[PDB]
RNA sequence: UAUACCUCUGCUUC
RNA sequence: AGUAGUAACAAGAG
């Protein structure tokens, strides 16, 4: 299971 | 922090990722009204780049003709036509003797093909000028007009069958002091009618002879209509395409043919090379110039790309192309393989709808046609324009048409253009300098390659190309072409860089939904992906993705959603009825509401047989009823594999044609189709097999049931009653 | 039926229109005045697609009962109009008539569908009876090459196949009967047994025969297998960077193993050959290696074709070899002599000089061509005897006119006319004795009358013939229709025999690397061994840098420890025998320059390090052999540049990135600190350093031969790449 | 004769080939800088990263449109009872009036009881739809003797200069939310690892998209266009009101039904392809238009309330305009889910690419990182004049955005610019692999190039973007220039 | 004429002739053809047989 | 002029 | 107005 992330959220 | 895509390029390269310079998921620009400044434009344009030649008055057609051939060389690299016919030929003959025997083969291939090739060939070339109405029609419609009206002139060359006495009969034509032809005209007819009055009006339409002279004729027939080419991607502003007649299409296809069989076995050229094969002729191109001066041997690869290709190519070239081509061929093949470069040399340019002048005080506007363009101050057009027709007055025709002489048009003679193309590679060296050029060429777009010991040489063997090229007619492109070490280059969007990058971008449009029909459409959305997967590098989850996106675009626009989700529809309706009435709810197809069981290993396999065995027997009872009424007479570009089932249908005709003076065609279409439709139960191989004979068509039918009957009353089957009946018709008949 | 056509001809015969059209218009002209139509070409039907559905009406239907069981409306839906269509004038309908009549529409007769409609349900079975295999990742070549889209029933050329279809569904409308007919009687036989009952359109069933009958060809990138069953299924058999084993249901053909099992010899061979104890590795492997699902053993076992390369490792692993050769439609198969070919130049009789390979020595063999069988005796360019039995004239014929070409005689040489040189239809030059095979089939006028004739035997078994396949008391000088019808391998793969004679050639192979049938495999640790050159290539280089760490330490330490690995034997089998030796004298030379002295690059030391395998070899001097480029076998593209970069290997040190045949891979934290200005000069040539830049009065860019021939301590100009003068010393 | 024509033939024709070097590179479109020209205009067919859709949690399952608005606004009364107009901001040739009666029997209509979502034929419809502004046709002849009637001059594209909303824009429709809006329909089983693969790499890619913000507008301009392409053949005459409609997910998967405004369809008897059909669009938003009026000169700007967005009350606007389509673009709407093709695959290839170097998938090795391997990283865009480095997941959305808005901002000058630029992008590889190119008339080149760098806003980004990267590699071409000499 | 051939070869069940026919007498349910000559008729004959 | 707040048309070329 | 962009639509026809 894959949730993206960033460094702007 | 600002984001830059542009900064992909620093870490991929641009060939690595060119799919992204493409942006092919937007709109394509369309043309509006007019394309009238635009053919103008083409007009003026090649008489600029040929005005230094030789103008004089053609006693024929009455028109202002110009000739650049042999003329005085180009002191400039303003794009010059003026091509020389020595220089031409001896690119033929370095063409002829290293490869011998070719010129002489493809022309008996083409001449023994000719002598085969029957009329009705003439009914694929999809849009053709009818001179008769002055329209573009349906090349079908306008092969028959033509017909019909060489027979009110006593030319049969049609009834044998064979194109050789057709072609025979246009040139023939050309002599007629008067020609005749068919013009529909309509007339009020009384049928009964219970209706108050005891009578109806319908205005039933009849055929008249109407005739044109012969100079009149014969600049019909060398007439080209014109119109703006439409979705031409990549260019800013748009331009103008031709169409021609139906007489000259015959001496095309044999000179195409001819030019084909000669484009075959070159090496050098990428035509008609399908896109797959091209890179396996290029790739092994590159291979061969790279390994062949290894001592500091500089190998240089120009992306290439000409400059007016059709506006300075000339007509008088071709004529003198295929006289050399046919050497060996005997008299009457050279004078057959002449003629379509002799009419494109005095050919007429149309010049479509014309002007719209309005004023915005009153809310009014108005076409002006092409015979009206000088009915008129020219300070009332605008201050392009105005330019234009004081440019265009010298080669304008008094029933509004341009004179034309030079120069080709868009799509003509690709193949033969080609060739001459070939032949600028085929020279390789002048002055026996120290440089060795070769490539591939494909009509506008060319890809040069150049070794040589240093690069000063290269260049002046480029030179040596671009200053060759001028004396054949052909002007590379300065501004548009570029040079480099080998090693990567561009060809007709085709990026090499150490091998041949995917292009994804340049197919994506083809992802979506064809628009054939709902069977079809299905087929073809799955094979594209296919495709696309093997040939232009589409991994297993992007082709996964694009099987989803095709259904979500096959579901909306064919308004098909699942059975078992409640969308609204007229159509909906009814397939949540099937849904709850079926019991093998995944043998429906998705035309019909059903789920998607399509994947990466059967995109190859249509729907209907990857389903068949989960079917109900009253669902695939009703979806493939062999006498359903969806399905048309059918009748055998990509193809599909698809099954021929309920959801393989036809759309509506157009019915704009209802209220305009077209009418006629209606009945005489039915009149035809009644009389095939009948012909075809008479014989079941006519869908088939194209059926033969210059004897008459009834005959054939009248023969064909006689025989029907003679052999079901002796075999067993009618009886005396219902033969001597048959008899009785037939006898009549 | 006959009394409708009859009435609706009477009737139709009333309008003056149509008795015109059809008293005017000819059998020809039927197909021009059939496409005739007020329809236009629809340049955006993408577009007009998605704009018909969203209005009512859009679709048109046939008028006939059937159209009529439509009903107007359906609980409000309404599913067609009273207006008729311009095309086919019946009414216009929705597309929600289609759902209804799917729903409650006509039961229809199904029955004959699946044999209708077998070529796609073959698909189905090919797919559902298949057995997939693994995955795996790593380059692969793709070679794009003219390959059969879909299997066929009976592959025939259009003109013959429209027949065969012809006599078919109209028998009566054939016309002039076809040597096709008799040809496929059993076909058209079968055909006609399983399309009788079917209540499916004739067009229909022309479509689906015109399918399974004439044959698809088009360009493709493939690799490995090229079988249409293999094709249909390419998108998932390979990528550009990725493998998929897949083995299709059903039965597979014969001769689809023998193309395979070819290739598959081939290329174990290839391999084991340069690493010692070649037989050890012929064997692991070939134990091993899988043809789809067979293995190589079986195959070899069960078909008795065979060739060179087939027949070594048949010895390698056991049971017997056939001796078994194909001239085009000859099958030969060798009794005794072992001939030798030898290339000279034959000036044939029409009058052109021929590089042509004679077969020196004398040979016997056991011959066959289609039914006609016999034995033939030859000599170095003549035909000694050639006792045949007696069949059909066409195979007679034949098979003496191969055997005439196939001996090379010189009356066969001495008796051409013309030309001979034809190209395929492709447009692909055939090979010298290819194309006499294709012209004397043809032309066999000039071979017998060349031949010469003598006395028949007059034995009683024994019988003579003539030109035209008769018997006849002067024969053909040589021609004799007849009525009556251990082995141990070396360390380096060459069949000797017990008496020590040797039979079979390790260097009697063909070098030429075709692609195989069926999906070749190899069972075991190392595929990638039995690869094409990128293939290695890109592989062996991807081993350098996983290694990258313990090999450069190991170059300061282990003198000749590195240059010889498990790896680098597969790069070996690359190149080219007769240079692999002067290549890794050099390249241990420049590397060992690299390490003995100050100067080092890593991205040159990763280069050269597999080239350093194969034993090297120095010139006379002691001093290696210079090159610029170090080419591959395969292609004019596989070569490694030595100064400048190319197609397989290049480096940009602005990023610090190794390109190998395309792939990207960062050498960024494995680069020393001095690396900045260190010119590449002094690892390009063996035994040379830089000492200045350009100095024109030394003159022009030296060449490898002069370079050669400097004397030790003596400046001279060298050009790295394009636009980067050195001034470098020996 | 050709060596005998080469000789007699002037010297003054030949190639004049140069060999390019970097300073011989200019930026391109140097008009775009310039102060002195106004800045490009926000002229999109809907609004992007400034829309705001009204929620509304529902089953899950399709509605009627009208129902769903009608709920919509029941959920959020406070605006849609609103008739008190506070105007913002005002286009030039604009009516308020008309304009915000427009939006009031929008409004009402879709509100009320009945079934139809059709619009009364108003004086303030007929100008926003542009009732009859249509010429009379007339006889040549008629217009031949007129001497008012002339050839009118064509309106050529307004030369605009950069606007710094496109780069805000591309910032903000590349980022992640919370919400997935595609509706990818169903597949066939998985059997062959080819496909486990390809499902496996699936939830990767595709996820990385859905959750971003350009995958919510491109679906909010597929929905739209799918609709306003079936009304305007269906209901041709009729005005009708057709809501801005996107269905969505949040991570904990509840189905929210989002609008974000209502539009009006003028009158569609479209017979041509390129025939106009006027639309009216009245949208949410949260962005105050005195921030970037530069951005809003087309646009006309209300204030009709607030709303707790973010935890804290924003003030909500309405932004309305006039605008248009015809049949070609609305088809090209429909068929606007392929911008995840496009920027799919080319990152598919370097997940390949990546594969084939290390013999096994390589998906998570690009996005995550793994115990082997670090993470994928490229240089995504700069921050006061330096570089920096963005996740593969990032250069993802970067690709399907800059594809999204190649669909958005299609037409000729993005053909053109397009086309005309990617040569000189082509010799920028060559000199940035040293491949000595050369060029025969680069002012041929540039003039090409910058003809088509007029007024669409992400042309003028794009060649803003290209001299900033191009003035990037520069810095780099002095490491390459000084190695070996 | 080829179809009047085929569809009597086919209708009585018979080989169809590889050459065109002159006649066909419906009682024999036999192909005829026939031959007009110069000189002799035995030597128009068994050229015909052959 | 009238029928015509009617009728036909949405790629059908003048 | 607006769409749009070197010329059109913003209904046409009887």
């Amino acid at each position: 299971s894959y949730s993206p992330t960033s460094p702007s959220y | 922090m600002n984001i830059n895509p542009y900064f992909l390029f620093i870490d991929v390269p641009i060939q690595a990722a060119i799919s992204t310079t493409f942006p092919y998921t937007g709109v394509p620009p369309y043309s509006h009204g007019t394309g009238t400044g635009y053919t103008i434009d083409t007009v003026i344009r090649t008489h600029e780049y040929s005005n230094k030649g030789k103008q004089y008055i053609s006693d024929v057609t009455g028109c202002t003709m110009v000739d650049p051939t042999n003329g005085p060389l180009p002191e400039d690299n303003e794009p010059s036509a003026y091509a020389q016919l020595d220089c031409v030929l001896e690119a033929l003959d370095r063409m002829d003797e290293e490869h011998p025997g070719l010129f002489q083969a493809a022309s008996q291939n083409a001449m023994e093909t000719l002598m085969v090739t029957t009329v009705d060939k003439l009914t694929q070339g999809r849009q053709t000028f009818d001179w008769t109405v002055c329209r573009n029609q349906p090349a079908a419609t306008a092969l028959n007009t033509t017909i019909t009206s060489f027979r009110l002139n006593d030319l049969n060359g049609a009834d044998k069958g064979g194109l050789i006495p057709f072609c025979q009969d246009i040139i023939d034509s050309l002599d007629r002091p008067e020609m005749t032809f068919f013009s529909v005209k309509n007339i009020k007819k009384k049928l009964p009618a219970k209706n108050r009055k005891g009578f109806l009006i319908k205005r039933i339409p009849m055929k008249v002879k109407d005739k044109i002279t012969k100079v009149e004729y014969i600049k019909r027939a060398l007439s080209l209509n014109t119109m703006t080419k439409d979705a031409e991607r990549g260019k800013l502003k748009r331009r103008a395409i031709a169409t021609a007649g139906i007489q000259i299409r015959g001496f095309v296809l044999v000179v195409e043919n001819l030019a084909k069989n000669i484009c075959e076995n070159l090496e050098q050229s990428g035509l008609p090379v399908g896109g797959n094969e091209k890179k396996a002729k290029l790739s092994n191109a590159v291979a061969k110039m790279l390994s062949n001066c290894p001592p500091g041997g500089i190998s240089m690869t120009v992306t290439g790309d000409n400059t007016k290709w059709n506006e300075c190519l000339n007509p008088r070239i071709f004529l003198a192309m295929t006289e050399r081509i046919t050497r060996d061929s005997p008299i009457w093949f050279r004078d057959f393989c002449s003629i379509a470069p002799v009419l494109f040399s005095n050919k007429i340019a149309r010049l479509g709808k014309g002007f719209m002048i309005t004023s915005k005080t009153k809310r009014l506007k108005a076409q002006i046609p092409c015979p009206d363009l000088f009915s008129i101050p020219l300070e009332r057009y605008n201050e392009e324009t105005r330019a234009k027709l004081k440019k265009l007055k010298p080669f304008f025709n008094e029933e509004g048409t341009a004179s034309l002489s030079p120069g080709m048009m868009m799509g003509m003679f690709n193949m033969l253009s080609t060739v001459l193309g070939v032949a600028a590679l085929g020279i390789k060296n002048i002055g026996n300098k120290e440089y060795l050029w070769d490539g591939l060429q494909s009509s506008d777009d060319f890809a040069l390659f150049v070794n040589a010991k240093d690069e000063e040489t290269c260049m002046e063997g480029i030179n040596d190309f671009y200053r060759t090229c001028k004396l054949l007619g052909i002007n590379m492109s300065k501004k548009k072409s570029y040079c480099n070490e080998t090693g990567m280059f561009e060809f007709t969007s085709m990026f090499y860089r150490d091998g041949f990058v995917s292009n994804f971008a340049m197919e994506l449009p083809s992802f979506g939904v064809a628009g054939v029909n709902e069977s079809a459409d299905m087929a073809i959305g799955m094979t594209i992906i296919k495709n696309n997967m093997i040939n232009n590098g589409m991994g297993p989850a992007t082709a996964q993705t694009a099987i989803q996106l095709f259904i979500a675009d096959y579901r909306y626009t064919y308004k098909c959603h699942r059975g078992d989700s409640k969308v609204e529809g007229k159509r909906m309706k009814i397939i949540k009825e099937l849904w709850e009435n079926t019991k093998g709810r995944d043998g429906l197809l998705v035309a019909d509401g059903g789920p998607n069981i399509y994947n990466l290993r059967n995109l190859h396999i249509p729907e209907i047989v990857l389903k068949y065995n989960l079917m109900d027997p009253e669902y695939k009872g009703r979806l493939l009823h062999p006498q359903n009424p969806f399905v048309g007479h059918l009748s055998i570009k990509m193809d599909y594999d698809a099954v021929s089932g309920t959801h393989s249908w036809r759309t509506k005709r157009n019915r704009s044609i209802l209220n305009t003076d077209q009418r006629n065609m209606i009945l005489e279409e039915q009149c035809y189709a009644k009389c095939c439709n009948l012909f075809e139960a008479c014989f079941n191989s006519a869908s088939y097999r194209k059926p033969v004979g210059q004897h008459s068509m009834l005959e054939a039918m009248a023969h064909r049931l006689r025989m029907d009957a003679r052999l079901d009353y002796e075999s067993g089957r009618m009886s005396k009653d219902d033969f001597e009946k048959a008899m009785a018709h037939l006898g009549e008949i | 039926m006959t009394l409708a056509k009859i009435e609706l001809l009477k009737q139709l015969l009333r309008d003056n229109e149509a008795k015109t059209v059809l008293k005017q218009t000819t059998v020809d002209q039927y197909n021009i005045i059939r496409k005739f139509n007020t329809s236009r070409i629809e340049k955006n039907p993408s577009l007009r697609m998605k704009w018909a559905m969203c209005s009512n009406f859009p679709l048109a239907l046939t008028k006939g009962d059937m159209a009529n069981r439509i009903p107007l409306e359906y609980k409000g839906i309404q599913l067609k109009t009273n207006a008729e269509d311009i095309g086919t004038k019946g009414q216009m309908c929705s597309i929600a008539a289609v759902t209804w009549w799917n729903t409650y529409g006509p039961i229809g007769d199904t029955e004959g569908f699946e044999r209708v409609y077998e070529s796609f349900f073959l698909r189905k079975m090919r797919l559902d009876n298949a057995t997939w295999g693994r995955i795996t990742f790593g380059p692969v070549e793709r070679v794009r090459k003219r390959v059969l889209l879909n299997p066929l029933t009976k592959e025939m050329p259009p003109d013959e196949a429209s027949n065969v279809i012809m006599e078919i569904l109209f028998p009566k409308e054939a016309g002039i009967p076809r040597e096709s007919t008799w040809i496929h009687r059993e076909l058209i036989k079968e055909k006609r047994e399983k399309l009788k009952g079917t209540m499916i359109t004739p067009i229909v069933l022309a479509y689906m025969l015109e399918r399974e009958l004439v044959a698809r060809r088009r360009f493709l990138p493939v690799a490995g297998a090229t079988s249409a069953e293999f094709i249909e299924m390419l998108h998932c058999l390979q990528g550009e960077n990725w493998r998929q084993i897949y083995h299709p249901g059903g039965n597979k053909l014969t001769e689809s193993r023998s193309q395979s099992m070819i290739v598959a010899c081939r290329k174990i061979i290839r391999r084991s050959i340069v690493a010692s104890n070649p037989l050890e590795l012929a064997v692991e492997i070939a134990n091993k290696t899988v043809i789809d699902t067979e293995p190589l053993k079986s195959c070899l076992a069960a078909i008795d074709g065979g060739d060179v390369a087939c027949d070594i490792i048949r010895a390698a692993l056991g049971l017997k070899i056939r001796q078994r050769q194909r001239f085009g439609r000859l099958e030969l198969k060798r009794i005794s002599g072992r001939g030798f070919k030898n290339d000279e130049e034959i000036l044939i009789g029409n009058g052109t000089i021929q590089k042509i390979g004679i077969w020196d020595g004398e040979e016997e063999f056991h011959v066959r061509c289609g039914e006609c069988r016999g034995i033939l005796k030859k000599s170095k360019m003549k035909l000694e005897k050639l006792l045949i039995n007696s069949a059909k004239k066409e195979d007679m014929r034949d098979l003496i006119i191969l055997c005439m070409v196939f001996s090379q005689d010189t009356r066969m040489f001495q008796g051409v006319r013309g030309e001979i040189n034809f190209l395929n239809r492709a447009g692909q030059l055939l090979s010298p004795m290819y194309q006499l095979q294709r012209y004397f089939l043809n032309r066999s006028n000039d071979l017998f009358d060349q031949w010469g004739y003598e006395e028949s035997p007059k034995a009683s078994e024994l019988h003579g013939i003539n030109e035209s396949m008769n018997a006849s008391d002067y024969t053909l000088k040589g021609v004799v229709v007849t009525r009556n019808v251990k082995v141990s391998i070396t360390k380096n793969l060459s069949l000797i025999k017990r008496t020590g004679e040797v039979i079979m050639g390790a260097n009697d192979v063909s070098e030429l690397e075709s692609q195989a049938q069926l999906m070749i495999t190899y069972d075991t640790p190392k595929m990638w061994e039995m690869g094409t050159t990128k293939e290695l290539v890109q592989n062996t280089y991807q081993w350098v840098l996983k290694n990258l760490v313990t090999l450069k330490a190991q170059f300061l330490l282990g003198k000749e420890d590195m240059f010889q690995w498990d790896a680098f034997e597969a790069f070996e089998s690359i190149i080219p025998q007769k240079m692999a030796g002067q290549y890794s004298g050099f390249a241990r030379a420049v590397l060992k320059q690299m390490r003995d002295q100050e100067v080092m690059k890593t991205d040159q030391f990763i280069k050269l390090l597999p080239f350093c395998f194969s034993p090297p070899k120095l010139r006379s001097n002691g001093e290696p052999y210079q090159f610029l480029k170090l080419v591959l076998k395969g292609g004019g593209e596989n070569f490694i540049e030595v100064r400048k970069g190319s197609p397989l290997f290049s480096y940009n040190p602005q990023t610090e990135v190794l390109t190998i045949c395309g792939r990207m891979m960062s050498l960024k934290g494995k680069i020393e600190d001095e690396e900045r200005n260190r010119s590449m000069g002094n690892a390009v040539l063996a035994g040379f350093l830089v000492s200045g830049k350009y100095d024109p009065d030394l003159g022009d860019f030296k060449t490898i031969e002069e370079l050669e021939k400097l004397k030790p301590g003596e400046k001279a100009n060298i050009l790295l790449y394009q636009g980067k003068p050195v001034k470098v010393v020996k | 004769a050709i060596e005998r024509n080469l000789a007699r033939m002037s010297p003054l024709v030949s190639v004049t080939p140069k060999k390019l070097t970097w300073e011989d590179l200019r930026p391109i479109g140097p008009h775009i800088y310039n102060h002195e020209l106004p800045e490009v205009p926000y002229n999109a067919f809907l609004l992007m990263s400034d829309e705001l859709g009204l929620a509304n949690m529902t089953e899950g399952k399709s509605k009627k449109p009208k129902t769903l608005a009608k709920e919509c606004l029941e959920k959020y009364s406070t605006l849609r009872d609103q008739t008190d107009p506070i105007l913002i901001m005002k286009s030039e040739k604009a009516n308020e009036n008309f304009l915000w009666k427009l939006w009031r029997d929008c409004v009402n209509t879709i509100s009320n009881e009945e079934m139809s979502n059709e619009l009364q034929k108003t004086n303030y419809a007929k100008w926003a739809t542009g009732d009859g502004l249509t010429y009379q046709k007339i006889m040549k002849e008629v217009a031949i003797d007129d001497e008012t009637m002339c050839q009118e001059e064509p309106k050529i594209p307004n030369k605009c200069r950069v606007a710094a909303w496109v780069q805000t824009e591309m910032n903000l429709l590349s980022t992640l939310t919370s919400k997935r809006a595609l509706d990818l329909p169903e597949i066939g089983p998985d059997v062959a690892p080819v496909e486990h693969v390809g499902s496996e790499r699936r939830k990767y890619f595709v996820n990385e998209i859905n959750y971003c913000k350009a995958s919510t507008v491109m679906m909010k301009y597929v929905l739209f266009h799918t609709s306003l392409l079936n009304e305007s053949n269906a209901s041709m005459g009729k005005y009708k009101v057709i809501p801005i409609t996107n269905r969505v997910v949040n991570e904990k998967g509840e189905s929210f039904d989002m609008l974000y405004g209502l539009a009006v369809k003028g009158q569609s008897h479209l017979r041509g392809d390129t025939d106009v059909v006027t639309v009216v669009t009245f949208e949410f938003s949260s962005t105050d238009p005195r921030v970037d009026s530069g951005k809003w000169p087309k646009y006309t700007v209300f204030r009709i309330g607030s709303l707790f967005v973010s935890g804290r009350e924003k003030s909500v606007y309405l932004y309305c305009r006039v605008n248009g389509t015809n049949k070609i673009q609305m088809k090209w709407g429909m068929e606007a889910r392929r911008c995840l093709l496009q920027s799919m695959q080319q990152m598919e290839a370097i997940v390949e690419q990546e594969s084939s170097i290390q013999g096994y998938d390589m998906t998570k090795a690009c996005f995550k990182g793994d115990r082997v391997n670090s993470p994928k990283t490229f240089s995504i865009g700069t921050q006061e004049g330096k570089l920096v480095k963005g996740s593969f997941g990032k250069a993802l959305r970067v690709i399907f955005t800059k594809c999204l808005m190649h669909y958005v901002f299609g037409n000729a000058q993005l053909e053109g610019f397009s086309a005309e630029s990617r040569r000189l992008l082509l010799l920028i590889q060559a000199l940035k692999d040293r491949k000595g190119p050369w060029v025969f008339d680069l002012e041929g080149m540039y003039s090409g190039i910058e003809e088509c760098i007029s007024n669409n806003p992400w042309v003028i980004q794009s060649a803003y973007w290209f001299n900033e990267w191009l003035g990037f590699e520069k810095e780099g071409s002095k490491v390459l220039e000084s190695v070996d000499e | 004429a080829w179809m009047v051939q085929r569809s009597l070869a086919q209708e009585h069940g018979i080989e169809t002739p590889k050459y065109l026919a002159d006649l066909f007498d419906y009682k024999t349910k036999r192909f005829i053809e026939v031959g007009i000559t110069k000189g002799l008729a035995d030597d128009y004959f068994w050229k015909k047989k052959e």
